[PDB]
RNA sequence: GGACCUGGCGGUGCUUCAUAUCCCUCUAGAGGAGCCUGUUCUGUAAUCGAUAAACCCCGAUCAACCUCACCACCUCUUGCUCAGCCUAUAUACCGCCAUCUUCAGCAAACCCUGAUGAAGGCUACAAAGUAAGCGCAAGUACCCACGUAAAGACGUUAGGUCAAGGUGUAGCCCAUGAGGUGGCAAGAAAUGGGCUACAUUUUCUACCCCAGAAACGAUAGCCCUUAUGAAUAAGGGUCGAAGGUGGAUUUAG
């Protein structure tokens, strides 16, 4: 009984918003689209399938949203809210020289509802030795402690935390355990310095 | 309404392991501990030869979601050879394609 | 990934460091020995957090001293 | 002789879709994957809960909206969003496809805890690609 | 012919204290569909320029996990079926980066994401020393 | 369970049995044949155990003039409905299972003396 | 919130508005599923819990007066709160807190008739300890859903022992009056309320109408609110400017008001009245009456929230298009061919009048077939307007493709629905022009048209003039059979035949001249 | 939990929205079946 | 047929809208534009283009097929209607005619190419009598119109390199001269730099083939272009290698010796060397092993 | 009973072939001994099924207890199930596959021939075939264009599978259903597939290849240790035989 009017396409204008109609990510409705774009394995003496019965479109992901052109627009409307770097800041040695502590996180992202992941607790951190402990007993008597979170060849050491479910927490630990390490290789013992 | 008495089963042992689980292992480490008394290893003992049935994580097993299969399962997925086959065939999942390498 | 779930703003010496939950027992028994290995177990494990600690140390503390007939 | 996700050759009067008349081996080849998750993908993981809630939403809107299909569904989770995605016939009443539809929407939302998007595609009669 | 006049802007905010400097944002999408990775890629690459930062770009190797079942159901050993995942690397090196600007980037980014990718995000800062030591 | 239930066409493939081994050879079977039946067409999508009246598709969305919300059929509007539900099944199976009288032409179980009809038309056009 | 695809696609207010309630109604469904199985989403799968999606709980607990008082405020109803009472007063005879005394009357009073009568009349058992909050929402109960003379008695009471409380009050009081009027305002601008103004807005909604002896002094006491510097001028302005509802438009304050929302446009706006939905609806109105396109461009960030209602936004958009129409029209045409999927009879009236005005006679046939392919079927009188308007023209002689083209498409819908009967009545209205145009290439459709028509009449001259020009247009027998026929009809056609038979048509054959010649 | 998911979708048929056609095939049998004893 | 047209004009409307979209002059847009656009619009992991989503020109994404051969009524344009094979027969008529006229005055193209350059479909034996027939045309003299009727089918013969390609030199400090090549194999991957002017002593990874190659096959292999080209003990080597079997970073090494070496040697010599069949990888690596079977080809015992 | 059409068959003729297949040929193996694991058979109260090609480390990419479906004993009766059933029927089936296939044919819709019969339709310097569609093929995957995989139609074996799951029919529906203790799963014997060696290309020692010694062999048995479990596996000491390179026949490349 009903009838379904003809698609948008004749009338949509060659003079359009496109960033406006396709803004965020969303399915192919061929409906709306204009584009005769095809894609299917064509018959012999055939041709790929219409536009519109083909849901091959719809299970491939989508990009007709997110164009040049939106792109510089979003890249235009958010450049007032980035920051800008330290020019000062130009090359790795004058970074680790202004803050010698490195130190780097990680987690993934993955699809669906839950979003809890034991891997987020993960931490680590580096440092060279070359100009932080200032002295030579401690140095040998730190670099005698690890066993192998040393590494010579690239001048630093590099240390894991994971003892905590939290993030924050492996930071916290971490830390203190540092401090701990320089203030307890800061002093000595007889049996240690009979050797 | 489970797929059937033996899957009821398999739920039962698993709630039962799980709500016992935090004992099981205390008293298992108290048990295989070396240097404690042998008195209370002993005592250790008894008390798990006290303790009830279908309460251990052994007599569980992996089985089917679906179709019951204890064998022939994939501990990822947790579903039968059979109905992992089916569905990929038909394509339901994602990102799996046949080993023509 | 922790929008939530602080762990009620617990802290990582509260979850390391067990010496104050260590006070009902000296420091060389077997006893002590058993429940240092499990605070360092329990230190590393993070899936748990300061609460199930307690709760294992509370359950040791009470089935060791109902089993306390023995001190050998 | 192997028989997996396909359609017996007939006289001719069977008309057929793409993704049951090509093979189980022409998925990456020649088709697509109707859901797309990342549980399949190496370090993650609950692709078992995945795949279960997929089957179940499948055949859950496969049995509300009877009649009215011309294919399987389409899944696209992006991050916590869920985008559900049909191609229907247009045989009963716009009234009735819409109540469907907020219907399923807020079951499938109450039901996984998930922020959950519906669209669909009409057609007169369901497309047919070969004659089988 | 109907454009706003006045634009709604947000409200912003520039605390005391300062922002945290990431030394290097590393970050890799794993995906599916090499043109999938592709198209992604060069839209992150084109937006960070577009922003003002530098980039570096490679592709670590494709890796497959694949698998043996059976091809039949009661007997038949001699005969099985084979399945594979493909998964296929992308890496996204961004240096002398500030927080902010790794906070407004990664929200465009976990916003546009695509179905079938997984990323990885590997933040690396730099920081003076403790008071302690 | 739910998950275990599946598609009506091939439960009814399956309780057909129509190839894969009576078929073949010209054996088939004494005069026993299941006849294939739609519960899809039968029944409209409203019908339920509980009779909520749905305005959406069960109900006209408005009356008078006048938005409509859920409502609660009783007890004997539900069993009038049932026995209308049933009553219309009896007369689709009577209707379905019927004679056919096929006009006796040589003798029964001949086909001497049938006619077709008339010849069918041709493609450029030519009714016989 | 509407599909994109073009069947789902809502072509008319009406049905869109029946799409979303049917929507809204799978919503409050889904409630009450969620609400009746609330053990089955009990799962709380997603890490972050969420009670908007947690189920919904509305159980009254074990029998327990006092966890009950302190429950009856979470349930939200009035059966648990009379039993409560009877717990409380029979067997009981203590109450449990002087809040919780409050808060059930403030219930009981929102809840509300003989039932708001028992309601009201079962507060007076309450323990004596009864405070201003207890006798001022009795008051707030008698005035929202009782009689005044109650509310009064009670404000009586409490003076011989708050700004919406003396709100109340005043609406009790007023709904001529002038010496009530001022003594009211007088004593509560002496009292040190300083009401929030709701009270203002509150007895300007009581004088919606008065004469100038109210209307004017309204602009004196907005002047003291300014003075005071409260009033965000939403609702009140409003108010007072459908008050100036009218035999004259008044330009001069017309102007004056003019300016004032100019300015209040310009400024930023902040909602504070749950009355400024009537705002926009009343205001383009108002708007409407004054006819002024400035005017409608003026009233044209996040404001356009106060329309709401579809019924207030169809009037809007309805006065809006039509002041547009009526105010060159390129501009209102391509604002329209814009605004038409966005936006939802008498709208199109009005732009067909403006077309006609305007002369662009091109344009007509694409509104036509939007409306057609929109909602436009199953009713003639656009139809009716657009065929006069468009064969008053013939002056395009190439358009008279489209005008066959159009008149087809009018004919294959006017002749859709015969079992309604309005389909029989419309060719005798309107088939005259149609038919022309039909005439205007394509000849023989329109000649077995009017042969239809005159055998379904109500013959006219413009129907001779088509009849004329279509015989004139070589062959006799064919130009014969019609007009001879149609002659021997009705005598216009007849006086016309005399004429017409002096060409070539008499000489054919005399058995129809004899006809022709015993008709006369 | 099948429980949870097969008793939502019991009462959901017996609210009459989901027509599960396994069920209908299985009840007709069954009705056949106590008709023919 | 008219909706060829259709399809025409919804193409061009569709390509405008496309260059307005990403941003560029609509009227200069060409196909390589287009199918970049829709390859990063809708990605697709597919396999085949075929398959892969495409939006191409109507004319080139529609076959050819014969228009109405005969008018409103009657007669058919064509003389040879009433048989098949009406322009094959035209053509083959009208090669006749061309042939006995030279008479009396006295690549190849593919069968699928003819195909499609008609609007019919041929046969093995008609495609071989319509080559015999050009054959037999050309044996004899022919024509500037004959020549460009032939030149009309013959296509292009394509002939590859059949050479090894030569890298360039390279010079580094203190003006050494050298060139470096790169080498393969089942699982070794090596790169080695041949330096001219110094001799004598060779490098594998920091050490010498004397003792990193305990076995003698191996430097019989590495010998083996050096003792070939006579290029023995004037030229020295460097190289790094990374790999897991010894024979096979042996032949790893001597490729990239041999394709280091190419540039300092002569021409003709790469040519002998290509000729020994010392510059080409072996594709031969270890087969899959079957899922069914024991081996890369072993089966089970077939018991009977 | 006479004469024919199609197919199978021929220890049927001519011709051309046979890729690791027919042979001649090439290599390395199985039937020798021990051991691991299945099958047959014996007994037991003790599952089930396939059980030539096209099963025999097969359902099982696992059986100490659940897995378990058997059995003795002990309990439940609307019984988690708007019940349940591993109860019969794979000779009702779907679903999934072996198979000739290491094939290339299968064919809707038309036309023609045989006196308008079953049936056939092949000659290219051309005589009735035209052909939709499927498959082969092509192309895609891996390292190529080759190769390997994948694919491999119509159908034959009422081939295997009601025990992956579901289901038609026939049955138990105080049971042929459900729950919990225990063992059940050994070998007078025969056979299959695989591992070990029977030697000096060997055995041991450090490196994996310029050496030095001997002139062997246990993944079986006994004892011990440990892995996890509440309650088979790896390692260590001892035992140091059979075994002397295979009886017809046979496998893979
Ligand atoms: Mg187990
Ligand atoms: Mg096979
Ligand atoms: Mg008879
Ligand atoms: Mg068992
Ligand atoms: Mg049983
Ligand atoms: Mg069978
Ligand atoms: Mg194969
Ligand atoms: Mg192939
Ligand atoms: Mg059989
Ligand atoms: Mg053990």
């Amino acid at each position: 009984r009903r009838k379904a009017l003809p698609p948008r396409t004749e009338k949509m204008a060659v003079d359009q918003d496109w960033p406006s109609v396709y803004p965020v990510a969303a399915p192919f409705k061929p409906s709306a689209v204009p584009l005769p774009v095809r894609m299917g394995y064509p018959v012999k003496k055939g041709v790929p399938m219409a536009k519109e019965g083909n849901l091959e479109l719809l299970k491939i992901p989508n990009f007709l949203h997110l164009t040049p052109v939106a792109i510089k627009k979003h890249c235009e409307a958010l450049k007032d809210f980035c920051t800008e770097w330290p020019a000062a800041l130009d090359s790795d040695e004058k970074c680790e020289k202004h803050f010698p502590i490195e130190i780097d996180s990680t987690d993934y992202v993955s699809s669906g509802p839950s979003v809890r992941n034991p891997r987020a607790r993960v931490v680590v951190l580096r440092v060279k030795l070359s100009s932080l402990n200032l002295d030579d007993h401690a140095k040998k008597k730190l670099i005698k402690l690890v066993g192998e979170r040393y590494c010579k060849t690239t001048d630093v050491l590099t240390i894991k935390t994971d003892r905590c479910p939290l993030r924050r927490q492996n930071y916290d630990y971490a830390v203190y355990l540092l401090t701990v390490l320089y203030h307890e290789s800061w002093n000595t013992e007889e049996w240690e310095k009979s050797k | 309404h489970y797929v059937d008495w033996r899957m009821w089963r398999d739920v039962k042992r698993r709630k039962m392991a799980y709500e016992y689980a935090d004992e099981r292992l205390r008293i298992n480490s108290l048990r295989k501990n070396t240097i404690l008394p042998k008195i209370l290893q002993d005592v250790a003992d008894e008390e798990i030869a006290a303790l009830p049935r279908d309460s251990c994580p052994v007599r569980i097993r992996n089985r089917c979601v679906m179709t019951s299969r204890p064998r022939g399962v994939k501990r990822r997925w947790r579903l039968s050879r059979i109905v992992f086959r089916h569905l990929a065939d038909h394509g339901q999942l994602s990102g799996i394609q046949r080993a023509t390498w | 990934n922790e929008a939530g779930f602080d762990d009620d703003g617990s802290e990582f010496h509260e979850h390391i460091f067990l010496e104050k939950h260590l006070e009902s027992f000296p420091k060389q028994g077997p006893i002590r020995h058993f429940m240092e290995l499990v605070t360092c177990g329990l230190s590393k494990n993070p899936y748990l957090s300061v609460k199930q600690k307690v709760e294992h140390i509370e359950w040791f503390r009470n089935y060791f001293n109902e089993k306390k007939d023995i001190l050998k | 002789k192997n028989r997996a996700a396909r359609v017996r050759v007939s006289k001719g009067d069977k008309p057929v879709t793409y993704e049951e008349a090509h093979a189980p081996h022409y998925i990456a080849h020649r088709k697509g994957w109707l859901s797309l998750h990342t549980g399949n993908l190496d370090g993650e993981d609950h692709a078992a809960e995945r795949t279960v809630e997929d089957v179940f939403l499948r055949k859950f809107m496969w049995g509300t909206f009877p009649g009215c299909l011309a294919d399987q569904l389409v899944l696209k989770r992006r991050g916590n969003q869920l985008e559900i995605c049909a191609v229907v016939l247009r045989q009963l009443s716009p009234h009735k496809y819409y109540f469907l539809v907020g219907y399923s929407e807020t079951l499938l939302s109450y039901f996984y805890k998930c922020p959950v998007r519906l669209h669909l595609q009409t057609v007169p009669s369901k497309v047919v690609y070969k004659y089988l | 012919v109907d454009v706003p006049k006045d634009l709604t802007k947000p409200v912003v905010t520039i605390s005391d204290e300062p922002d945290i400097l990431y030394k290097r944002l590393s970050v890799l999408v794993k995906g599916h569909d090499k043109a999938v990775l592709d198209s992604y890629e060069y839209f992150a690459v084109l937006a960070a320029k577009e922003l003002g930062i530098s980039i570096k770009v490679h592709e670590p190797p494709r890796k497959i996990e694949r698998f043996t079942l059976l091809q039949s159901v009661h007997i038949y050993k001699k005969h099985r079926v084979q399945y594979e995942m493909r998964t296929l690397y992308r890496c996204l090196e961004l240096e002398h980066l500030t927080g902010s600007t790794a906070d407004v980037y990664l929200e465009y980014i976990q916003r546009n994401l695509p179905e079938g990718v997984a990323m990885e995000v590997t933040k690396t800062q730099l920081e003076q020393l403790p008071e302690h030591i | 369970s739910f998950f275990t239930k599946l598609t009506a066409d091939e439960l009814w493939k399956g309780a057909l049995a129509e190839t894969g081994a009576g078929a073949k050879k010209g054996r088939g079977k004494r005069t026993k044949k299941k006849k294939r039946k739609d519960l899809n067409r039968g029944q409209i999508i409203g019908e339920g155990r509980y009779g909520f009246l749905w305005p959406g598709l069960n109900v006209p969305l408005m009356k008078n003039g006048a938005v409509q919300t859920i409502a609660q059929r009783s007890k004997e509007e539900q069993e009038k409905v049932e026995a209308d539900m049933i009553q219309q099944r009896e007369e689709w199976d009577r209707k379905k299972k019927m004679k056919v009288k096929r006009e006796r032409g040589w003798s029964g179980n001949s086909w001497g003396g049938i006619s077709l009809g008339p010849p069918d038309p041709g493609p450029c056009g030519e009714t016989y | 919130v509407f599909q994109d695809d073009p069947y789902l696609m809502p072509a008319s207010s009406l049905e869109s508005r029946s799409f979303l309630l049917a929507k809204k109604s799978g919503e409050n469904v889904a409630k009450f599923i969620i609400n009746s199985y609330p053990k089955y989403f009990q799962k709380d799968i997603a890490e972050p819990h969420i009670p908007c999606l947690m189920p919904e709980y509305f159980e009254p607990q074990i029998k327990d007066i006092s966890e009950a008082a302190l429950k009856e405020r979470i349930e939200l109803r009035k059966v648990k709160a009379s039993v409560d009472m009877f717990d409380q007063l029979l067997q009981a005879g203590t109450t449990v807190s002087l809040e919780t005394t409050n808060s059930l009357l403030d219930l009981l009073c929102y809840y509300g008739t003989w039932r708001a009568k028992n309601n009201a009349e079962r507060i007076f058992s309450l323990m004596p300890e009864k405070n201003e909050h207890s006798y001022c929402t009795m008051i707030r109960g008698m005035v929202k859903h009782r009689a005044y003379e109650q509310a009064l008695n009670l404000y009586t009471e409490l003076l011989n022992n708050d700004v919406y409380t003396f709100n109340a009050l005043i609406e009790a009081t007023v709904c001529e009056k002038w010496s009530k009027i001022l003594e009211l305002l007088r004593h509560m601008v002496a009292q040190k309320v300083k009401p929030n103004l709701q009270t203002f807005n509150t007895i300007l909604k009581c004088l919606r109408r008065f004469h100038v002896f109210a209307r004017s002094p309204a602009l004196q006491v907005l002047r003291e609110m300014k003075a005071i510097g409260i009033e965000p001028s939403l609702a009140t302005y409003h108010h007072i400017i459908r008050l100036f509802d009218p035999g004259d438009p008044l330009k001069r304050s017309s102007f004056i008001i003019y300016d004032i929302m100019n300015e209040l446009m310009g400024k930023r706006f902040s909602p504070k009245d749950p009355d400024d939905d009537k705002f926009f609806q009343s205001a383009m109105s108002i708007c409407s009456s004054l006819r002024d396109l400035e005017l409608a461009y003026q009233v044209h960030g996040d404001n356009w929230k106060f329309i709401g209602p579809d019924q207030h936004r169809n009037f809007y958009y309805s006065k809006f298009f039509d002041l547009i129409c009526l105010m060159q029209i390129d501009v209102t045409l391509k604002w329209y061919e814009d605004l038409i999927p966005s936006a939802y009879s008498q709208t199109m009236i009005h732009l067909l009048q403006a077309l006609d005005v305007a002369n662009r006679l091109e344009v007509i046939p694409k509104i036509w077939k939007d409306s057609k392919e929109y909602g436009h079927t199953f009713r003639s009188d656009l139809r009716e307007e657009i065929l006069m308007l468009m064969a008053r023209d013939k002056h395009p002689p190439e358009l008279q493709v489209a005008f066959a083209d159009c008149a087809a498409d009018i004919k294959s819908a006017y002749e859709s629905q015969p079992i309604r009967q309005t389909a029989q009545d419309w060719p005798a209205t309107s088939l005259n022009c149609i038919a022309i145009l039909f005439l205007r290439g394509r000849t023989q459709e329109a000649w077995k048209m009017l042969g239809l028509f005159r055998k379904h009449k109500i013959p006219r001259s413009e129907l001779l003039n088509e009849l004329m020009d279509s015989a004139k247009v070589n062959s006799p027998s064919q130009a014969i059979e019609v007009v001879e026929l149609a002659s021997a009809f009705s005598l216009p056609i007849c006086e016309g035949l005399t004429q017409r038979v002096m060409s070539d048509f008499a000489i054919n054959q005399e058995q129809k001249e004899a006809l022709s010649n015993l008709t006369a | 939990n099948h429980h949870t998911y097969a008793e939502l979708m019991q009462t959901l048929r017996f609210l009459g929205l989901y027509r599960d056609e396994h069920q209908d095939f299985m009840d007709e049998q069954k009705r056949l079946k106590k008709l023919r004893g | 047929e008219d909706f060829i047209k259709k399809q025409i004009e919804e193409f061009n409307i569709g390509k405008r809208h496309l260059a307005n979209m990403m941003g560029e002059d609509p009227e200069t847009f060409t196909q390589e534009d287009i199918d970049r656009a829709i390859a990063y619009l809708f990605p697709s992991g597919l396999f085949e283009k075929r398959a892969r989503p495409v939006m191409k020109h109507p004319e080139q994404i529609f076959p050819r097929q014969r228009a109405i051969q005969w008018g409103e009524d009657g007669r058919p344009f064509h003389y040879l209607f009433y048989t098949g094979k009406q322009s094959y027969y035209s053509l083959m008529h009208d090669v006749y005619g061309m042939l006995l006229n030279l008479e009396k005055h006295q690549r190849w193209l593919i069968k699928e190419e003819l195909e499609e350059m008609l609007v019919e479909k041929l046969s093995d034996l008609d495609y071989m009598q319509f080559i015999r027939l050009l054959e037999k045309l050309l044996t004899s003299q022919c024509g500037a119109a004959e020549e460009e009727f032939v030149q009309r089918f013959r296509r292009s013969v394509t002939l590859e390199s059949k050479k090894q390609l030569i890298e360039p030199v390279q010079y580094d400090e203190q003006g050494m001269a050298f060139s470096k090549s790169e080498g393969k194999r089942k699982t070794a991957k090596a790169e080695a730099i041949v330096y001219k002017h110094g001799s004598g002593r060779i490098k594998v990874n920091g050490i010498d083939y004397q003792l990193y190659f305990p076995i003698t096959q191996d430097r019989e292999q590495l010998m083996f272009p050096f003792h070939f080209v006579d290029r023995l003990g004037k030229h020295d080597v460097t190289c790094t290698v990374s790999g897991g079997g010894r024979s096979a970073q042996a032949g790893a090494i001597r490729l990239a010796m041999a394709k280091a070496l190419c540039s300092f040697v002569t021409e003709d010599e790469v040519e002998w060397m290509r000729q020994a069949g010392l510059l080409t990888t072996d594709p031969r690596v270890r087969e899959r092993k079957k899922p069914g079977q024991e081996g890369a080809r072993r089966k089970f015992t077939w018991k009977k």
